[PDB]
């Protein structure tokens, strides 16, 4: 009736007119999605209360965990969703930092819309202020790495990843990674994060944990078989026992008398399917279901290594690692879905027997670093950090450039960006200042989530970084809110993941800014 | 006098609702017009969101909610059908057109009478249309100008000038001695994994599927294109037999049987491949659609013929034009008189797929434009933009007459309809006057997206005046009144054509309405 | 709350909503209003004055239009109904440009530089026409044809242009308070004529008086010779009824010796054959000294006003009279024909033919009570255009002739002090074409129609337009004798400009405590 719904005109959609801002709720989409992450960067952050949606209890503060579990809905808030993807892409490192420091720029782009300035002059002057950043980065860069492939660079190195996945762990996860990367490392241009595959048992803690080399699974050999260097791998996600047919395949029993002869019946013919693959010369079998008693017999019988894997995603590494595909019938008798290994044995870890599947011939770059734990729940956490941990350095293949971090390389970008803007001349400047002060909540989130003021070692900062004093960054002291060196406390991060980090935030904030409508549409 | 079932609007409140629906879509579709604009959000309800400024896309794939705006939707179906270009332009002709007939309809005027108007005013400004084109021949600096214009407003200025060069190019190799040119030639594929500044030209064409076989030719410098749609994989009978046999052994040697048949065309292949051109440097490339055995894939990839599979009908018709093989559908009648050749056959690698190219032809008469991007919604946008950046370019060499962009053809004509005496009827000048001003709302708009005043660009561009041919636009960066015939803003002369035509049809329809009334809603 | 511009939007539609209201009383072809005090009063009027000032309206944005008019009668007296059309089509057309983003104070820039250029506009249209009988019909035809229904349209011209070409001698400025307004009842509408001499409200009420003295002395009074005080050191003392009738004709002695005094002055100077003698005697006069005079040939007159005294100073020229003791024949005056009208009712005293009174009495006739305050507030916007075509000798055409050959020149012409006041010069020529545009609703014509007809006409001369009552062609004001005052059509721009500028100048309005 009249009168008419202003500016809903297409499948009534809330379409916000000019006095009700409907750019303005786009950045109140994206404040929502940040204020989520803020407290969680840093190692002083707090953790989050994960309920899976299969009813499974976490707790965890990794920035993937969030996302994913977390169902948003707002389309305006995907598109820094589908950015930290592609944080994920190329680099392991600042998914934090794509969700904090876009979510600051929009939070400073609505101080600068309230003044009337338009959007399609503030959005040219964040590409402006991005190709300055990407010119200082170059000369922040301190130092780099040595390339010397030991253990005691990569360790030194590795300070920075542990730190905020697993605090306690400084010490331990730097040489358990350090142990896996320089077996790869001869291998130039070959280093690649599914070679390291993680595995867990469940045991007494981080201290116990070790470092192999190959496919390493924490199942024993079902066989009796210890060593055997047999080239063929046939994987059987089937169970061993008794032959069911496609056809029909009626089976009748009557008397006691059928009873003895149809059991004898499906012995021999688990007799048959074992020496099914005799004759092919495949005395490796891995089992994806479960293993009758007689079964074991005909595996010491033929002298067949038989090992037992229920899980499927430990059966999945094994198919893209040998080329084995599993197959779903009793034990089919073909050579092109096998595999390739050149040794494969049992051996004790820590005492408990586990298998072994590495290569002699060739040069190998598969490492299992077997985790123990006594939670499942604090377990997990540690597995992200290995792969948070091993991508940190799989971008170390490429030009060894390391800027130094806690608001060393965040203060420094944002002084010399203002000095670019305060000389700039037209209206651009206002939009090239307000993505200065959005470098400086990345700080102010590590100063809060740590207990301490912000505009206390905000003002720390810049007082440190007029006088010429570079590098220096936050202390992690919740009484002390002083500041130290960053070189002499070893904290250097990446310079390709801080150049990522931020073409990846910024059009985040070119993408969100230029919707400003949202409409839903039937196919 | 109302009926049930039914609701009549028996006074004049029915063309009030007319006019306000379209002053509705006008308000929604201003926002998005030249490249200051900004752009909108395309909800599927599943979760498939996309970004696009095109007005087709914005009207006739979105859905609407009021009925009386679902008519203006369907315009933009008839205007991308003709000319393909200016779908936003032409809505809001018509939001303002309809806005100031309002004013003389409450001063008591009748409809026919300002209707009327729109029809006068509409010849003056085509007579005029025709003094202001320019019929100067193309070329490679023209083309770009034409190419910045509509690309431009696309693109988020980053993807500007790597854009340009791709629908130049394709364009000027597919049009030559007055032919007429085919958007069907381009063929528009889509590449993941890497950045949007990677798309690129392929003079020959990109093939989804390729060869599975580790002895494969990863690249090769020449070979003769065979185009074949016969299965040579195990098939059924060809003569009057059957399925005989004693028992379950027997029916695997009676396939073997039957794959003579098939084997023996296979070795045809081979046959074709020694003695026309079977020496060193040389190779084979075949092409055939359906599916091929690997055990007779063997056979044919240790000899360097690198044989495809699984094509699709579309992808089958580019390659009977690019190498000009004949296709055989029976291997008994093989002969080399249906043989092609390619230029480098090699299949470069991704991430995830692998794809064949058959570049470097002499005339294949096709040429694919590869686009890359990183996600679906960019890959979306850009083709949207290629493909309303190839009509552009298409129809500045139809039509060699070109027009100056940037609203200096609206300001020129609003000149011309204001300075004009009453032909037909004495109160026809009414719908002359708000036909002049409803030229100006496009000069008006682009000022309000650039985020300068829009009455301090609208009298600065009307105050340039002088002795001589002068048509000046809007400045989106400065805001001074610009030449835009000198920085190059052009647009297509059958854009400005069919925005004349078809904002005086539907606005007539719009304003002759009497009555709105279900039948049977 | 509404912090905003929503505060221009409601003051507009109190412009919009005041301009649909008072536009159909424009004209001589409009319709009229009526005017209902409550308690049982009817008043019919086209003036829009009396339609601002005595009509209440509830809105308080309107009630500032209402001051406006109030302000237009004082300088002019003409064109109330006519400032308000305007200033509601110059805060509508001002509207089209505020929506889309144009500041209010760049149309009041705008709106003054057009300003100068109309105003300057009007010196080059206006006729100094030498002032004779015939043009100052046309003048008076163009403001009392509006007021009536066209039964006394014919008769009330040379009422009024008679009466002031009377008072305009010796290039002496015209002054309102000379002319005196009378009303009666009991006669037709058509009846009312001008009066040479004064009209008395009482008359001569004794059946031995003369009905016609055709010349007379005239001996101004002011003497009660009623029941009055002692003058004399005494007082009023009586012991019973017997001697209150001594003590009233002791009291009543000090009068009947001053009526006999006017006796011996009437005898003494020209108590010959051939003369006459009228008492204008204000205050009250005994019932039994009107036979002690009638018997010798004296009418006397008795309750009369304060400012009639002082009209009949002027056209006899006796001096006012305190006393009687001391009577004098320098305090006699002399008239002509002095005689009595005779009503159905009363009868009145009419004393025309005098030597030099410097006054004219206008003399209204009327059947009905509403009647005679409608021909009232008629003469009296009458008189005020006439005489601004006396003092202001040069005229304007009307018909709306001045408002068309505005909005050419408006339209051909450039501001000099910004780009932006371009929408200044054209809101203000379109809000000017609003008098043609609502005297073609009023006339029953369409209004696009002559509107087409009166801007197309243009020639190499100097030629004016209007629009016709009657058959809505192309009119020349010339050729017909349509006529204005140039006085008015100056005060008309002036003020249209200030008051769209402070409707124009507010953003906030507030709740104010006293
Ligand atoms: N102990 C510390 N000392 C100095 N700086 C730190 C410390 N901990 C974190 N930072 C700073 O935090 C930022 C990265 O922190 P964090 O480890 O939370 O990201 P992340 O968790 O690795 O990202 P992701 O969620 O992708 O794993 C860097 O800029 C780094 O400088
Ligand atoms: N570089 C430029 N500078 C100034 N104005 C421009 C420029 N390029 C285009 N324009 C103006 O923008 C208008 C077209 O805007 P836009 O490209 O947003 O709509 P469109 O895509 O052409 O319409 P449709 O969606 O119907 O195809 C043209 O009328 C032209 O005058
Ligand atoms: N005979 C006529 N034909 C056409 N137009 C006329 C005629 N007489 C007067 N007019 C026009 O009418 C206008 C005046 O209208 P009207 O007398 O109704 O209001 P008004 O009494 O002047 O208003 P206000 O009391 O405020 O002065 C003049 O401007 C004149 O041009």
């Amino acid at each position: 009736k009249a009168p008419g719904f202003a500016q809903m005109l297409k499948e009534g959609a809330k379409h916000f007119s000019g006095l009700e801002e409907a750019v303005y709720r786009n950045i109140q989409a994206c404040k929502e999605l940040a204020q989520t992450t803020r407290t969680a960067y840093g190692p002083n952050g707090m953790n989050k209360m994960v309920i899976n949606h299969l009813e499974k209890l976490f707790v965890t503060n990794d920035a993937a965990t969030i996302l994913r579990e977390l169902e948003v809905q707002h389309p305006a808030a995907k598109m820094i969703v589908m950015a930290s993807h592609m944080q994920e892409q190329e680099v392991g490192d600042g998914t934090n930092f794509v969700l904090v420091f876009a979510g600051a720029l929009l939070e400073l782009a609505e101080e600068l819309l309230r003044i009337g300035l338009s959007v399609s002059e503030v959005i040219e002057g964040y590409e402006i202020a991005c190709r300055k950043a990407h010119e200082i980065l170059p000369n922040l860069v301190c130092c780099s790495a040595k390339n010397l492939r030991d253990i005691d660079e990569v360790s030194s190195l590795l300070r920075t990843s542990i730190m905020s996945k697993q605090y306690g762990n400084e010490v331990f996860l730097a040489k358990l990674i350090a142990q896996a990367c320089v077996s790869i490392f001869p291998d130039s241009g070959h280093f690649n994060v599914d070679n390291i595959r993680v595995c867990k048992i469940l045991g007494s803690g981080i201290s116990s944990s070790s470092v192999l080399h190959g496919m390493v699974f924490k199942k024993e050999t079902e066989g009796d078989v210890t060593s055997v260097k047999d080239a063929k791998i046939a994987v059987y996600s089937c169970p061993f026992d008794g032959m069911i047919t496609e056809t029909k395949g009626t089976v009748l029993i009557k008397t006691a008398e059928e009873l003895m002869n149809f059991s004898k019946g499906e012995e021999n013919l688990m007799d048959a399917q074992v020496k099914a693959i005799a004759d092919t010369g495949a005395n490796v079998v891995v089992t994806g279901g479960k293993v009758a008693d007689m079964a074991l017999h005909y595996a010491n019988k033929y002298n067949i290594m038989l090992v037992r894997l229920n899980s499927k995603w430990d059966l999945r590494r094994l198919c893209k690692t040998v080329g084995a595909t599993a197959l779903p019938r009793l034990t089919p008798p073909v050579l092109e879905e096998m595999g390739h290994c050149d040794s494969v044995y049992l051996s004790e870890v820590g005492d408990t027997q586990v298998v072994v599947f590495k290569h002699e011939k060739e040069d190998g770059a598969i490492s299992t670093i077997v985790l123990r734990g006594s939670t499942d729940n604090l377990m997990d956490d540690i597995e992200r950090a290995v792969d948070d941990g091993v991508n940190t350095f799989k971008v170390l293949t490429r030009d060894k450039r390391l800027v130094p971090g806690g608001g060393a390389t965040e203060i420094e970008l944002a002084k010399q960006i203002t000095s670019y803007g305060e000389t700039c001349p037209g209206l651009e400047q206002y939009a090239i200042k307000k993505f200065a002060e959005a470098f400086e909540a990345i700080p102010r989130a590590l100063a809060e989530n740590s207990g301490v003021k912000a505009n206390e070692v905000i003002s720390k900062l810049y007082a440190v970084h007029q006088e010429g004093n570079k590098n220096v960054g936050l202390d992690i002291e919740a009484e002390v809110p002083a500041v130290k060196d960053m070189l002499e406390a070893g904290i250097l991060d990446t310079y390709l993941g801080k150049y990522w980090a931020i073409k990846l935030a910024t059009n985040a904030a070119v993408t969100v800014l230029r919707v400003d409508q949202i409409i839903m549409a039937k196919p | 006098t109302l009926n049930p079932k039914a609701e009549v609007a028996r006074a004049q409140a029915a063309l009030a609702v007319n006019i306000s629906a379209a002053r509705g879509l006008q308000d929604v579709l201003r926002t998005n017009l030249g490249p200051k604009g900004t752009m909108k959000m395309l909800v599927s309800g599943a979760g498939d969101i996309k970004l696009t400024k095109d007005g087709n896309v914005l009207l006739h794939e979105m859905q609407i909610q009021h009925p009386t705006a679902s008519l203006i939707a369907k315009v933009a179906t008839a205007q991308d059908d003709i000319t393909g270009d200016g779908t936003t332009s032409n809505v809001l002709i018509i939001g303002e057109l309809l806005k100031q007939a309002d004013l003389y309809i409450s001063e008591g005027l009748h409809p026919r009478i300002i209707t009327e108007g729109f029809e006068a005013a509409k010849e003056k400004a085509l007579q005029f249309l025709e003094e202001v084109k320019v019929s100067r021949e193309m070329d490679r600096e023209t083309l770009i100008d034409v190419a910045r214009t509509s690309l431009r407003t696309k693109v988020h200025a980053e993807l500007a000038d790597v854009l340009t060069e791709a629908v130049v190019d394709s364009i000027l190799a597919i049009k030559k001695q007055d032919e007429p040119i085919d958007l069907f030639m381009i063929e528009i594929m889509e590449m993941k994994h890497k950045s949007e500044t990677d798309t690129s030209l392929i003079r020959g064409l990109v093939l989804d599927h390729g060869a599975r076989h580790p002895d494969m030719k990863k690249r090769v410098e020449d070979a003769y294109i065979l185009t074949c749609n016969v299965s040579l994989e195990y098939e059924k009978t060809e003569v009057n037999s059957g399925f005989f046999y004693k028992s379950a052994e027997e029916r695997e040697k009676l396939v073997k049987a039957e794959r003579k048949f098939i084997e023996d065309r296979v070795k045809k292949i081979i046959e074709l491949k020694r003695k026309v051109c079977g020496d060193s440097d040389k190779g084979f490339v075949v092409i055939n659609q359906k599916g091929i055995d690997p055990f007779s894939l063997d056979a044919l990839s240790k000899e360097g013929i690198v044989a495809l599979r699984r094509a699709k009908r579309r992808n089958m018709e580019r390659l009977t034009l690019a190498c000009g093989g004949v296709a055989l559908n029976s291997f008994d009648d093989l002969s080399p008189d249906c043989l092609g050749h390619a230029g480098l056959v090699y299949e470069y690698t991704l991430g995830e797929e692998k794809f064949t190219f058959i570049e470097k032809c002499n005339n294949p008469r096709s040429v694919t434009l590869l686009i890359k991007g990183p996600n679906k919604h960019t890959l979306t946008q850009i083709k949207d933009a290629v493909r309303d950046g190839l009509r552009a370019v298409k129809n500045a060499i139809d039509d060699g007459c070109v027009v100056p962009g940037a609203g200096a053809v609206e300001v020129a004509m609003a000149e011309a309809l204001i300075k004009h005496k009453p032909s037909v009827k004495g109160r026809a000048q009414l719908g002359v006057q708000a036909f002049a001003d409803a030229l100006l709302i496009i000069p008006k708009v682009l000022a309000q997206n650039s985020g300068f005043d829009l009455q301090e660009t609208l009298v600065k561009i009307q105050a340039e005046h002088s002795e001589s041919g002068q048509l000046v636009g809007v400045d989106l960066n400065t805001g001074e009144p610009m030449v835009a015939a000198e920085v190059g803003v052009w647009d297509n002369y059958c854009v400005k054509k069919q925005l004349l035509h078809s904002c005086t049809v539907i606005a007539t329809n719009i304003l002759l309405v009497d009555e709105i009334m279900r039948a049977g809603m």
